[PDB]
């Protein structure tokens, strides 16, 4: 039974169908007015069960034919609207935007704002429906969506409407209709879906959210977005359109972080402060302040970081009497690692000469190369105290110091352009050190430049079949830094050219494989762009055809996410079956490097890991604890750590050797102490293996790179931007890593100082316009959305005060403790600038 | 007030959902 | 071995659709040495 | 393992598209899965250990290689340990695998017994984060200064020098969130939690007190990482129960040296705490939580009401008014009875009036007395 | 060798000799210790109660 008001309602309801059941047009008329007012009233009421909808069980059923055949006058209008308002109840929802639009078109807020909704959902969905072989029943959807969207915007519906264009995919109208305040949400909502739609729909959403910032005056943002296209026309575009000199140094220090260098004219205002900003030269200066704020400008000694003075030295006495090579440059790389970028050292400065005479072979190339780490940035720095080595009566050392001086011009570039004067008459060098330790340092010196001038420079060493193997590789690998992602056809087609000549002997050489990584860098985040190249590489021979395709593949799609590259590339990982088989190891690092875009992504790949691990035969096995590193450089979750040092002890000691590796790279410049603990106790156990020993002590020095001040994460910019110079830094050493004994505990130490093109530090330094330091309370912890639900994501959690400079570890983020001031730029990371805040009033 | 009938947490669950309800569900 | 992976790879294949003995002789003749069964 | 978080909650197609990435991703794990040597190392052992092999217990160890066990029939057997069990991961009271025949050990098993501290373990901490507690900011530093950063951090006490704070005492009316506070430091730094229930310490037998408190702390300094809390520890702190303080004293300050383990105590009635177990040495930080202001109030409401569907009319600040009058277990009270308010008269859209009498319902069932 | 099938607590029978596990056998439940209390499901509905 029912209450006497609810038996009101439904014999309402029943005598209102119980008439229609003939023409007359007293039904039609009069009887659907009744329906249509209760209805109306039922809806537009927040009730969330409409009375009349709930007895319209026994629905319209009978009233088909008339229903049709009836004049398309009021009449069925009103028949239409009241069955398609009762449709979104019943399972008619391909009929029930049909009843709507053959029923009076009326406005959809007149019904109720759930109706709307639903309406808005059904149109979503007949578009995709509907085939693209037709433009015409578009129409028809448009004419509703045109007045959806904004009673969604005027409704708090952001998300709602942009959902709906994104799948009508025509994102081109969000750009109109939107008002000053409601603008955040939308595009922060874009902003958050752009990593998970595929090709090409997100990099039309990306520009779609630049066109919203754009007309919004949002410049930094913009031009943050922009770099997420990485396309430098669109950035020189929102550059030159700015209207604001300090803003214009806020997003020059935004492009100097990225690695996006270009050339400005005279009529840039200020001149100088921007081309050095976005030269990145003052961060030497910045650098050695915060150090000096926080003094840590002790140059720590690799010995006391493995804190021989305190553990027992089971090894000593007698058989510790020797300056053995091995440990000697381990040593030296962890002094580099360590004191890097502080400018000085009390080890290999006082007993420069003497250390050095104390080491043997490629530690000499090495070792003197590790003095370039530590004298990062202050170019004259290094290139005043190289000056006794660039003429040292050692050669090997000579080598190593040819590649300090350019490694020490990384990540910044100079007008004069000195390391280029210095290392152009050295790259056709009659020795092989002495023309590799030129050409690395030069490579390094310019990653990321995409000048053709020494690009040209480079490329002639391809035909250079004289030069040994290795120095193509490493010519290869310094013009794909140089221009990454370009995908410039001058040096595309010279390599694809120089990979196309090799033979048999030649393609399974232990440093051809970094020539793909040479082709592949210059195609970063390009995708389908080598798709046309592919068609080349497939004339080469298996396995290194295999080999080449996938890793190019793969750096076509870093960063992408895209599932179906993924699935192609397990689908490599998947053939059971070694050599041969080491087209599959690259394919691993596959999917850190497509994966590596997003948190879901990355956490993913962690349990996709585990499997491949528990499943994979050796050249697999070995080639995942390089990908496990790459996944979380610089970001130490222990959930990786755990697995890291349950496979350290495999009796397989290349896997042991990677995964040692991956310690020192996932926790790069954390300085974990956990981590730390973990190494320790690898070298008080692997103290009986060299190759142990070191690659444990070069984990070390990499954890505590910079003293805790550096990290080589690829990513930036609330780890949303990724810098296609520091991935191709990384890439190089992970894909070298492959095969371990040969490249890195074999011949080539120094192709490790490739992750210096990746170096940039983690931290808030705040200046005022003047661009002079302003230490400002500021409250700095983990992010999370909260009560922001498609909306607001800034919560710093777990918040503590700290007065900048601070440094900010992965995950962490900053905002201003105080309203008093105001950020040049809403995203508190790296160097920025603060106005005081002239609307806020005592 | 009447209880729940069956109707009326069927409307309830039907009606406040948005057009993602059944998709992501199901998904899960 | 395949799997749909539908939640995008159908949208993308529908994209990609751009890119996109009666006269046998019975009488077998035998030899002087021939075998019949 | 456990699935990423998904962050939006909202019904939106971020949510979705969230979704279908992990679903991606787990088909991958299929794909993989499904497209699917050391036979002379398992010949030598597996076959050494013929099956099927008996577990007993091992008492002590006389030579390298010669030790006694202990079987459930309990007798006892002088035998023998072949080289391939670990050494160091054999002990007294572990549980050993032995050769049917000979009794012979034939390697460690990991243990499955103390049943009850095992079940303590927990390890469920993931249902909250900081982010799920807003405005104790104060508390959160302090904390974290105290027990989180000791144990994400210690570099920074070791390079000073400084031997971490070994204690912290949480207070406060009840509902303030230093249950919610413990819980989300333990999501923070994922050392192993250990908890337990005030009055659940205290037995009716003699020794089960102590001996709870012991191998509670015995099976903390195990998982070495590890946080162990106790609530309501005015149940205690407040003969036999002083001795179960006395050990829980020692356990704190006295012989040996503890390691990593941290130590949360959560009081209501602070004020009544008993000198000793208030030690100046071991409990250096004492967190106050004050009934919520209006700013905590207001963070409170937004981070319950989050999850609900909310309309317009709903004007936050007038439940935010008056006074500092209740917690944040109270201001829950109050969304999830508005919730099912607005659910009566079917809303599955709660307004402002519901919220309006559901505050003044709760306040009517907030304490009580005649006037 | 269906060991997926071996849950925790299956009754699992074994042989008299060498063990070498046999087969599955119907599980455990008896719930004696919880039935001293507890009432399964009950017997009351609602129309035998009135008012
Ligand atoms: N600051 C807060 N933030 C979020 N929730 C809170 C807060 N304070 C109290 N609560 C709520 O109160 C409950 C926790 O009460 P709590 O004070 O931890 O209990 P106890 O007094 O036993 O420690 C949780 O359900 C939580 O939702």
């Amino acid at each position: 039974e029912l209450s006497e008001e609810d038996k009101q309602l439904q014999d309402e309801l029943e005598m209102l169908v119980e008439r229609l059941g003939e023409k007359d047009t007293s039904l039609y008329r009069p009887a659907l007015e009744e329906l249509r007012r209760q209805i109306r009233s039922s809806t537009t009421s927040m009730t969330s069960v409409p009375k009349p909808l709930k007895f319209l069980r026994p629905h319209y059923g009978k009233l088909k034919e008339i229903y049709e055949n009836m004049a398309p006058g009021e009449n069925k209008r009103f028949a239409a609207d009241i069955i398609s308002v009762l449709a979104m109840t019943m399972s008619g929802e391909r009929e029930c935007l049909k009843y709507r639009l053959v029923g009076s078109q009326e406005e959809l807020a007149s019904w109720g704002h759930e109706y709307v909704r639903h309406l808005a959902g059904e149109v979503a969905k007949e578009w995709q429906e509907l085939d693209d072989a037709e433009k015409v029943q578009r129409e028809p959807l448009l004419t509703l969506v045109k007045e959806i969207v904004p009673y969604n915007m005027a409704h708090n519906a952001e998300h709602e409407a942009c959902d709906l264009l994104m799948e009508i995919e025509q994102v081109d109208m969000l750009e109109k209709d939107i008002d000053e305040n409601a603008y955040a949400k939308v595009c922060l909502y874009l902003t958050s879906c752009v990593n998970y739609v595929p090709e090409p729909e997100n990099s039309a959403l990306l520009r779609c959210a630049l066109g919203v910032f754009r007309k919004f005056s949002r410049f930094p943002e913009a031009l943050r977005l922009a770099l997420m296209l990485n396309d430098m026309e669109l950035v020189e575009d929102i550059f030159t359109s700015c209207k604001d000199v300090v803003v214009q140094k806020q997003m020059a220090f935004m492009l100097g972080r990225h690695g996006v260098f270009l050339e400005l004219s005279e009529d840039v205002e200020e001149y100088e402060d921007l081309t050095e900003i976005m030269s990145n030269v003052q961060l030497n200066s910045n650098f050695l302040a915060l150090a000096r704020e926080l003094d840590i400008m002790e140059p720590k000694v690799p010995d006391d970081i493995y804190k021989t003075h305190l553990e027992n030295n089971r090894f000593g006495g007698s058989g510790s009497q020797v300056d053995s090579a091995r440990m000697n440059l381990a040593s030296s790389f962890v002094n580099g690692f360590v004191n890097a970028a502080f400018g000085q050292d009390k080890l290999l400065t006082d007993d420069g000469n003497k250390w050095l005479y104390k080491n043997k072979d490629h530690g000499m190339l090495s070792a003197a190369a590790s003095l370039g780490m530590i004298l990062l940035w202050d170019v004259d720095g290094g290139l005043t105290q190289i000056d006794k080595y660039l003429y040292s009566s050692e050669d090997y050392i000579k080598s190593g110091a040819l590649l300090a001086c350019g490694i020490v011009n990384s990540g910044v570039r100079n007008e004069c352009d000195p390391a280029l004067a210095l290392l152009s008459d050295y790259v056709l060098h009659n020795s092989n050190t002495m023309r590799l330790g030129s050409i690395f340092g030069l490579g390094l010196a310019y990653a990321g430049s995409n000048r053709e001038d020494v690009l040209t420079l480079l490329l002639p060493v391809m035909g250079d079949s004289k030069s040994s193997m290795e120095v193509a590789g490493v010519t290869a690998l310094a013009c794909g830094m140089i221009a990454v992602g370009s995908c410039n056809g001058d040096v595309t087609s010279t390599i694809l050219q120089t990979i196309m000549e090799k033979s048999e002997t030649e393609l399974k050489d232990t440093y051809a494989r970094w020539l793909p990584l040479g082709l592949g860098l210059n195609h970063l985040g390009k995708g389908e762009a080598i798709e046309a190249i592919l068609a080349a590489l497939e004339v080469v021979s298996e396995p290194f055809r295999s080999f080449a395709n996938t890793l190019v593949d793969v750096c076509a799609y870093a960063g992408s996410g895209n599932v179906l590259k993924v699935q192609q590339l397990l689908h490599i990982c998947s053939e059971h079956f070694a050599d041969m088989g080491a087209h599959q190891g690259v394919a691993v690092l596959g999917i850190a490097l497509i994966a590596m875009g997003e948190e879901i992504g990355a956490e993913m790949a962690l349990r996709t890991f585990g499997h491949l691990l528990r499943y994979g035969e050796p050249t697999l096995r070995r080639a995942v604890p390089l990908a496990l590193a790459l996944i979380s450089v610089s970001n130490p979750r222990l959930n990786i750590l755990d697995t890291l040092s349950k496979f350290s002890h495999d009796a397989d000691p290349e896997v042991s050797y990677n995964s040692i590796f991956a310690m020192g790279m996932v926790g790069s410049g954390t300085n974990n102490a956990r981590l730390a603990a973990m190494l320790r106790q690898l070298a008080q156990y692997h103290a009986k293996d060299p190759n142990n020993l070191f690659m444990v002590r070069l984990a070390q020095g990499l954890t505590h790179l910079g003293k805790g001040t550096l990290t080589l994460c690829p990513y930036h910019s609330d780890r949303q931007l990724m810098s296609q110079v520091a991935v191709a830094g990384l890439l190089t050493v992970l894909v070298s890593f492959l095969d371990v004994r040969n490249i890195i505990l074999g011949k080539s130490h120094y192709v490790l100082y490739g992750l210096v093109a990746a170096m940039q530090p983690r931290m808030l330094v705040t200046f005022d316009e003047e661009l002079r330091p302003l230490p400002v309370s500021v409250r700095v912890g983990q992010a999370v959305d909260v009560v922001g639900q498609a909306g607001k994501p800034k919560t710093i959690t777990g918040f503590q005060t700290h007065t900048t400079p601070v440094l900010l570890a992965h995950g962490e983020r900053a905002e201003l403790a105080t309203e008093e001031f105001l950020p040049v730029t809403p995203i508190l990371e790296g160097f920025v600038i603060l106005r005081k805040n002239p609307n806020y009033d005592l | 007030i009447r209880a729940l009938d069956e109707g009326d947490i069927a409307l309830l669950k039907t009606y406040g959902q948005s057009t993602y309800s059944r998709q992501i569900k199901q998904v899960e | 071995v395949s799997t749909a992976v539908l939640s995008i790879t159908a949208k993308a294949k529908k994209k990609e659709k751009e890119k996109e003995k009666e006269p046998e002789p019975n009488f077998q003749l035998l030899d002087n040495p021939a075998r019949v069964m | 393992s456990k699935l990423p978080l998904v962050t939006p909650h909202t019904q939106c197609r971020l949510k979705l598209l969230k979704l279908e990435r992990i679903k991606d991703y787990l088909l991958m794990e299929e794909e993989f899965i499904r497209n699917q040597k050391q036979e002379e190392e398992r010949s030598k052992v597996d076959d050494l250990r013929g099956t099927p092999m008996s577990v007993g217990t091992l008492e002590e160890i006389i030579d390298d290689n010669h030790a006694i066990v202990s079987t459930s029939v309990g007798s006892e057997h002088y035998v023998s340990i072949l080289s391939f069990v670990d050494k160091d991961l054999l002990e007294p009271g572990c549980s050993v695998l032995l050769n049917h025949k000979v009794h012979a050990v034939i390697g460690v098993l990991m243990d499955d017994t103390d049943p009850l501290v095992t079940v303590m373990k927990v390890e469920k901490a993931p249902q909250e984060t900081y982010a799920d507690i807003g405005g104790l900011d104060n508390q959160i530093q302090e904390i974290k200064e105290s027990v989180e950063l000791p144990l994400t951090h210690p570099e920074y006490y070791e390079e000073m020098g400084i031997k971490p704070p070994k204690g912290v005492i949480l207070y406060g009316p009840p509902g303030t969130g230093k249950t919610l506070l413990a819980k989300a430091v333990a999501n923070q730094t994922s050392a192993t939690f250990l908890r337990v229930v005030g009055s659940e310490l205290i037995q009716k037998y003699l020794g089960d007190g102590p001996k709870l408190v012991r191998e509670l702390f015995r099976v903390a300094e195990e998982h070495a990482p590890s946080i162990v809390f106790i609530d309501e520890i005015d149940a205690i702190g407040t003969r036999e129960i002083q001795r179960t303080m006395l050990e829980l004293l020692n356990q704190l300050d006295g012989f040996d040296s503890r390691g990593d383990v941290k130590v949360i105590m959560a009081t209501n009635r602070i004020e009544t705490l008993d000198p000793a177990l208030i030690r100046p040495g071991r409990i250096d930080r004492k967190i106050e939580f004050p009934l919520p202001d209006e700013k905590t109030k207001k963070r409170i409401f937004q981070i319950h009401t989050s999850r609900m569907t909310l309309a317009d009319d709903v004007t936050l600040d007038d439940l935010i008014m008056a006074k500092d009058d209740l917690s944040g277990a109270d201001i829950k009270a109050i969304c999830t009875e508005a919730g099912l308010m607005a659910l009566r008269e079917r809303r599955m859209k709660v307004t402002n009036e519901d919220f309006k009498k559901s505050k003044e319902n709760v306040l009517y069932k907030k304490q009580e007395g005649t006037p | 060798i269906d060991i997926n099938d071996v849950t925790p607590n299956c009754r699992v029978a074994l042989r008299n000799d060498s063990y070498t596990l046999h087969k599955i056998l119907p599980n455990k439940v008896d719930p004696l210790v919880s039935l001293m209390m507890v009432e399964k499901v009950p017997d009351s509905t609602y129309e035998m109660i009135g008012g």
